């Protein structure tokens, strides 16, 4: 079951929200 | 990393702010 894939889609939205104009990186090394 | 830290237990926005640029 694609638990990690689904979690990451939520993580990027939450990062978008808190980071604001700072932005963020979301890589293989994040 | 972030999946390890934040997909195994809940990360608040305060914890996620660590990952901002
Ligand atoms: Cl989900
Ligand atoms: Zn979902």
């Amino acid at each position: 079951f694609v638990n990690q894939h689904l979690c990451g889609s939520h993580l990027v939205e939450a990062l978008y929200l808190v980071c604001g104009e700072r932005g963020f990186f979301y890589t293989d090394k994040t | 990393g972030i999946v390890e830290q934040c997909c195994t237990s809940i990360c608040s926005l305060y914890q996620l702010e660590n990952y901002c640029n």
